């Protein structure tokens, strides 16, 4: 029995927290009341990785919502899947951190974060055999980056063997929605390199990109950008909670997908998306798949893989489809891209098939990749940060809240750091000197 | 519970209060009387939202108001007006003679004995809220009371609450147009006040208004209820982030951390982009794109300063209605690439997006057409320098004869203050002159592995 | 900067009271600079063999043939390490090895006082070196600390207070270091050992299958060294500073060794993993040394 | 540490093994390699004989002899399968000349070490080309010997 906290901070991660639980109770069949009303029998085999079971037969999620403002969670209450969640998971407090990354890290957080942990570890007792976290934040933002980097320190701290995982929606290159956002993005890059096993890289540019191009959509909105990042998180985690023909846990991709334990920033990607009106011209199949799944315009990190090179990739299917076609076409992108995989790594494609598939989805695929091209966010954030930190831009309100200039620089320090470490394994040869 | 205290001084601020309250109760649906009808048909709701109203047993609904002014006329205009049972009948108005465009006589003479009731009625105001955002001061530079009252109240406030942010809403004297002949003496002796003591002063010119108004609404004829209105729908899109649910909300922490690069810049300017006459609101889209434009062109500037001669350093945007956050994205990324808008090298960033789905109303008897979107800018830039430097000629002009200075010694007050006031204007606009110039060249970029 | 000049050394340790009083055998052999060892259950197929830049066979006490005397060994590193430290560069010395081996022996010596390790010999030489060289012209400063790691932990020894965790740093231009870690001046190497034995009171250590006494944690004993020079003129400056590291290492673990569950597997595998990077970083080192 | 149990526990008794080898060309994981070569000091000192098969050359056999274009786990199951009936065969049912489980380990491993053969069913063909073709004694024992086959 593999049991998954969730947790979830501030507005953006609140947002995504409620369409994916709205998705995987679509998937188990729960109704919004909470009670059973699904068709097949599977659905109920492994509901307790997510839920746990009430009185009446009626399923609640593991769900723990945070913030410092009380918005979000009256907006998430007065919701078509408001009542599903359990009243005392609310945390909240008032007068949040406000764009300020020490208000949430250092003064307003360190309040709420006691209350946070006793709920935490409220629930975290109760399950059979704890597999790992989740936390869905922001890291722009004040009360999401700082409480978020708190909460992962704290819990890392009281439970050091378990698995935690994090999907963190990067700033952008061009659209920005805050002036901060550099020194926050910064401040919170340097706890998430030491505290997560797992971390995977968000960026809203990339999926306006792929609304806008592949999906064709004239309007998008937030809720599709969250639809997006949901079906990603469900595909993840599909081996612990259906059967198949080659399982791969949550365990097996941090080892297969991680060579050194500094090097762990992914890049996530979903397949197939036919746009509607375009279902009846493109055939399904697994090549099909296979194709799409590694195109450079279809990731939600906003890097072009072309620019580095793949460490590993991690494809797991879902589906009733053939083991021979599979290993082929990963032989296949292996040897026909051989210039953007690394060498020293004989083969670096885990594969693994699930055999219940999406709702109303033939088949389907999810892509986890690891490559140097992720450097250049990184490189893009420092070559912001410098340029505000040298003048000192905003500095007076960060100092206010108790934080030693020491501290800003003991970051850019380690971000660069990590940038010349993925930079080592970058060239396509090393010899001659 | 988001809650904040609204304070009109002097007959700037308690005119600009009036049209405020009016707008207020009309986007809540209060009727003039302090009833509600709307809960009692529907059977209850939030509709009473406490940010700037307190709901009582009996359903009545009294503003977080204090008026204050020296004059009894302006307040027994309101006292006897339509709005007569909106406020509570303790006002604070002094039955005694006004400051008459003097500092001294606001500050040292007549603003003792009246400054206690204002501060216990605030106090009293406050211990009603619980996790209270905020004051927003509303006074005009100038007038008498409007800058020595003002001021000690910013004094007293600053040592009492500290903490609370104390935003501020001025009227300038204008270059050219003025009404009265020692507004440049009131300028440069409340500016050290608010220097120090305001979290943000928020900064509008007449003459702006006047220019806009007779272009874009088509009246020849404009008066200070127009003025008033414009006024009041800004600070509507200010706090309608803290009021109605949206997709972004920005609240009045946010503002300073991303509109302050420095404790002694805290100068923005203003603009509402969607001003038009309800015959022209017809042939035209106003998409998101059109207003964005239209808020940085310098004919829209609500003080008569040009941005094009200065750098822009911060910009807070916060738009209201049928508003997806693509169309917002877009036009940041077109104007981004125009040339005649200049960014300072140390802020790449340089934006703050909030998006508010409550649209904005319409005041019967007004002038702005009913519209779909809305937007209002923030901008924090250099330019303003320019706006102080013009005043500051006629004070030196009015002060190397000691023209008119009899007046405010004779109240208590001594001549070192003027000098020194000189001095600390003489200062704030060297920082901007500072900040507005580019890194110099890192001092850096050394050889290295040249083997 | 300098080339990365790392000795690699291995000594043999004589009997204790209880392999003497079982009827063990030898099993190393050394030769010029190659050791090889043997199997007793697998003595058919061949000796495994290593080499290194220093063999010392201080196996047989009274031996006077090759015997690795602890002033020859001294003499070998600690001699050579110090000129370089008085060179105003910095010097580190790690010791390994599994209870029994022998590591503390080499580290400290007999306690009679008349066979030194590497550390008396070490602080005697720059405590005597100085006392019998410093002029009206100059002047010497030298201060010690002494710190643990522990689970990735850094804990204080010297300091009685309650052992809680300290927070590592990165001062911009002096580089790493720890808050709060206590700093103390020293006169003599009497001064060396009461710290040090005060310290090492405070190490800890859990009993296992293997020992009774076992190290689960890594000691740094930091040496801070400081000369200053008073020249014909008003500016009195510090010519340079340098730092002496002795350092402890933790024996690498196998649970096919160690059975114990819970707490100790997971030092044991905290231990691995910090033993591990340690040999990662040393090598590539040597290959740096190397190339040019 | 079964088979490490195992023979200190029982000793005398055979223990057989059929085990998937990694392929040549693709595979399922990135860390195979670390697994496979600390898995062969325990397949070498303790089992008695070891079989080993691949994925890879089951997948050719079933895209050749049985015109099957996306096999899966299931047709290569089964083909294991038949081999272990093949081995297991002569201890149940009655037979002219019949092998023991020891007769394999007596005839086919020269020295302790070398324990390591590999196995081949001959006559893997699809219904529709069961006809059109004798399938003689012969004709299978040469199958068996041909590389492909393998
Ligand atoms: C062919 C058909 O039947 O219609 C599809 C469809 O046209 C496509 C375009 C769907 C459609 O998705 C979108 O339009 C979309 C919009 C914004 C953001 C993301 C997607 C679809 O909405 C999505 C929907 O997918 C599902 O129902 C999956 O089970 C999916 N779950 C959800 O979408 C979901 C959302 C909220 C609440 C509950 C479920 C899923 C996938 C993987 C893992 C878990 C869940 C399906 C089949 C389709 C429509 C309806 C058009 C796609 O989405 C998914 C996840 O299947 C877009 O890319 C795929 C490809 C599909 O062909
Ligand atoms: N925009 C706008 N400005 C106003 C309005 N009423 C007064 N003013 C400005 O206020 C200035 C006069 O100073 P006041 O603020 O009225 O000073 P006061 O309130 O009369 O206080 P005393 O001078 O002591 O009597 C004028 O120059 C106007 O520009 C108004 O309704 N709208
Ligand atoms: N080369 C040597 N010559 C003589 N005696 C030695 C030698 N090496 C060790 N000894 C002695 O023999 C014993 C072995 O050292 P010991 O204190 O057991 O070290 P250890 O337990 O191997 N240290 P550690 O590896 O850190 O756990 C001690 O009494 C030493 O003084
Ligand atoms: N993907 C996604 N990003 C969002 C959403 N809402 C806000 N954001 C991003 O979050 C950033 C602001 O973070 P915010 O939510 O205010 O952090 P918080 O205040 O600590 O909760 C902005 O730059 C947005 O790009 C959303 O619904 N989806
Ligand atoms: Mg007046």
């Amino acid at each position: 029995m593999r049991e998954i906290v969730h947790i979830q901070a501030g507005q953006c991660g609140n947002q995504i927290g409620a369409k994916f639980w709205e998705v995987i109770s679509d998937e188990h069949g729960i109704d919004p009341t909470g009670s059973y009303h699904g068709d097949s029998d599977l659905q109920l085999e492994r509901i307790n990785v997510y839920y746990n079971e009430a009185t009446g037969n009626k399923y609640v999620p593991r769900a723990i919502l945070v913030d410092l403002e009380p918005g979000t969670m009256d907006s998430v209450r007065s919701g078509p899947f408001g009542q599903i969640f359990r009243p005392d998971n609310f945390v909240f407090g008032q007068s949040g951190a406000g764009n300020n990354w020490a208000k949430g890290h250092y003064t307003e957080g360190a309040e709420l974060v006691d209350s946070v942990l006793d709920v935490v570890r409220k629930e975290s007792e109760s399950c059979d055999c704890l597999q790992g976290f989740q936390l869905t934040h922001s890291l722009g933002g004040g009360t999401g980056s700082g409480m978020g980097t708190l909460l992962i320190s704290k819990i890392r701290e009281e439970y050091p063997d378990r698995i935690m995982n994090t999907f963190s929606v990067m700033p952008s290159p061009k659209v920005s929605d805050t002036v901060v956002e550099p020194y926050n993005a910064t401040l919170s890059v340097h706890q998430l390199v030491e505290n997560t096993d797992e971390t995977y890289c968000i960026d809203n540019e990339a999926l306006y990109d792929i609304c806008f191009r592949t999906l064709k959509l004239t309007t998008p909105t937030y809720g599709d950008l969250n639809h997006l990042v949901s079906a990603t998180m469900s595909g993840v985690t599909t081996c612990l909670r259906f059967p198949g023909q080659l399982n791969a846990d949550l365990r097996k991709l941090a080892v297969n997908m991680v060579p050194f334990p500094r090097l762990h920033f992914f890049m996530p990607g979903f397949a197939p998306l036919t746009s509607r009106g375009s279902q009846q011209y493109r055939a399904l199949t697994v090549p099909e798949l296979t194709q799409q799944m590694f195109d450079s315009k279809n990731m939600m990190a906003a890097c072009d893989p072309r620019h580095g090179r793949y460490l590993t990739v991690a494809a797991i299917f879902r589906g009733r489809m053939s083991m021979k076609e599979v290993d082929e076409q990963m032989l296949n992108v292996q040897n026909k891209n051989s210039s953007y995989f690394v060498e020293w790594i004989p083969n670096n494609v885990k594969t693994a098939v699930c055999d219940i598939p999406p709702r109303g989805l033939k088949m389907s695929a999810t892509f986890i990749g690891n490559s140097t091209a992720i450097q250049e966010l990184f490189k893009r954030i420092s070559e912001q940060f410098t340029a505000m930190f040298r003048r000192k831009a905003f500095l007076h309100w960060y100092t206010g809240e108790g934080m030693d200039e020491m501290e800003f620089t003991e970051a850019e320090s380690n971000m660069n750091d990590l940038v010349s470490e993925y930079q080592q394994y970058q060239d396509a040869t090393a010899d001659e000197q | 519970m988001r809650e904040c205290i609204s304070i009109h001084v002097g007959q700037a601020g308690v005119q600009i209060g009036n049209a405020c309250w009016e707008l207020y109760c009309l986007e809540h649906g209060i009727q003039p009387d302090g009833q509600m009808p709307s809960d009692k048909t529907i059977g209850g709701g939030d509709d009473s939202f406490n940010t700037f109203f307190s709901e009582t047993g009996a359903g009545k609904h009294v503003p977080r108001a204090v008026f204050v002014d020296l004059e009894p006329t302006v307040i027994d205009e309101v006292r006897t007006g339509t709005y007569r049972q909106l406020f509570h009948p303790e006002q604070l108005i002094t039955g005694k003679e006004d400051a008459a465009n003097n500092y001294a006589r606001g500050h040292y003479t007549i603003g003792k004995e009246i400054i206690d009731l204002v501060l216990d009625r605030i106090r009293k105001l406050a211990d009603q809220c619980t996790g209270l955002q905020g004051f927003l001061v509303f006074h005009s530079f100038g007038g008498g009371t409007g800058s020595g009252f003002t001021s000690l109240l910013m004094e007293r406030l600053s040592v009492d609450y500290g903490k609370k942010s104390k935003l501020e809403f001025s009227i300038y004297p204008a270059p050219q147009v003025s009404t009265a002949v020692v507004e440049p003496y009131n300028s440069i002796l409340t500016t050290h006040t608010t220097l120090e003591h305001s979290d943000c002063a928020f900064m509008v010119d007449n003459e702006a208004i006047y220019d806009i108004c007779r272009r874009n609404l088509d009246i020849e004829r404009p008066t200070y209820t127009n003025l008033n209105r414009l006024i009041s729908q800004i600070v509507s899109s200010i706090t309608a982030s803290l009021r109605f649910d949206g997709a972004l909300n920005v609240d009045l922490t946010e503002f300073q951390t991303n509109l302050v690069p420095y404790p002694r810049i805290h100068f923005p300017l203003a603009t509402y982009a969607p001003v038009i006459s309800a015959e022209k609101a017809y042939h035209e889209q106003l998409s998101v794109a059109e207003i964005t434009n239209a808020c940085f062109e310098p004919a829209n500037q609500m003080v008569k300063c040009d941005p094009r001669h200065g750098k822009y350093m911060a910009c807070c945007l916060l738009y209201r209605g049928d508003v997806v956050p693509k169309d917002v994205n877009a036009a940041i990324a077109t104007i981004k690439t125009k040339r005649s808008i200049q960014f300072v090298d140390w802020c790449p960033t340089g934006f703050k997006v909030g998006i508010n789905y409550q649209p904005p109303t319409v005041v019967p008897g007004g002038d702005l057409a009913k519209v779909q979107r809305a937007v209002c800018m923030l901008s924090n830039t250099t330019a303003i320098a320019e706006a102080w430097a013009r005043l500051d000629h006629k004070f030196d002009l009015m002060y190397a004869k000691r023209a008119f200075v009899h007046w405010y010694v004779g109240e208590g007050m001594e001549e070192g203050e003027f000098s020194e006031a000189r001095e600390d204007m003489a200062a704030l606009e060297k920082d901007y002159e500072e900040v507005g110039v580019d890194s110099v060249e890192g001092e850096g970029e050394e050889e290295g592995e040249e083997y | 900067m300098a080339g990365a000049s790392v000795k690699v050394a291995v000594r043999v340790r004589p009997f204790n009271s209880r392999e003497m009083s079982r009827d063990s055998k030898c099993i190393i052999q050394m030769s010029g600079s190659t050791t090889t060892i043997v199997n007793p259950k697998q003595p058919k197929e061949t000796p495994k063999s290593f080499s290194f830049d220093y063999s010392y066979w201080s196996h047989t006490s009274p031996e006077d043939i090759n015997y690795a005397s602890q002033k020859q060994v001294y003499r070998d590193i600690g001699e050579e390490m110090l000129q370089h430290a008085f060179e105003g560069y910095n010097v580190c010395i790690f010791a390994y090895g599994q209870t029994g081996a022998g590591k503390s022996y080499t580290m400290m010596g007999k306690q009679e006082k008349d066979q030194q390790g590497i550390i008396p010999q070490l602080c005697e030489d720059l405590f005597s070196r100085i006392n019998d060289t410093t002029n009206d012209n100059m002047s010497y400063s030298v201060e010690v600390s002494y710190m643990e790691i522990y689970c990735e932990r850094v804990r204080d020894l010297l300091n009685p207070k309650n052992k809680g965790n300290l927070r590592v740093r990165e001062h911009p231009l002096l580089g790493p270091y720890v808050e709060d870690l206590s700093k103390l001046a020293v006169t003599s190497y009497n001064d060396i050992q009461d710290l040090m034995d005060s310290g090492n009171k405070a190490r800890t250590v859990a009993a296992t299958n293997m020992n009774e006494t076992s190290s689960r944690s890594h000691a740094v004993f930091n040496i801070i060294f400081t000369q200053k020079r008073h020249d014909a003129e008003t500016n009195i400056t510090t010519e340079k500073v340098s730092k002496i590291s002795l350092v402890d290492l933790a024996g690498s673990e196998r649970a096919d060794s160690t059975g114990a569950k819970g707490t100790r597997l997971k030092e044991g595998a905290n231990i691995n993993k910090s033993l591990t990077t340690l040999g990662k970083v040393i090598s590539a080192l040597a290959e740096m040394d190397s190339g040019p």
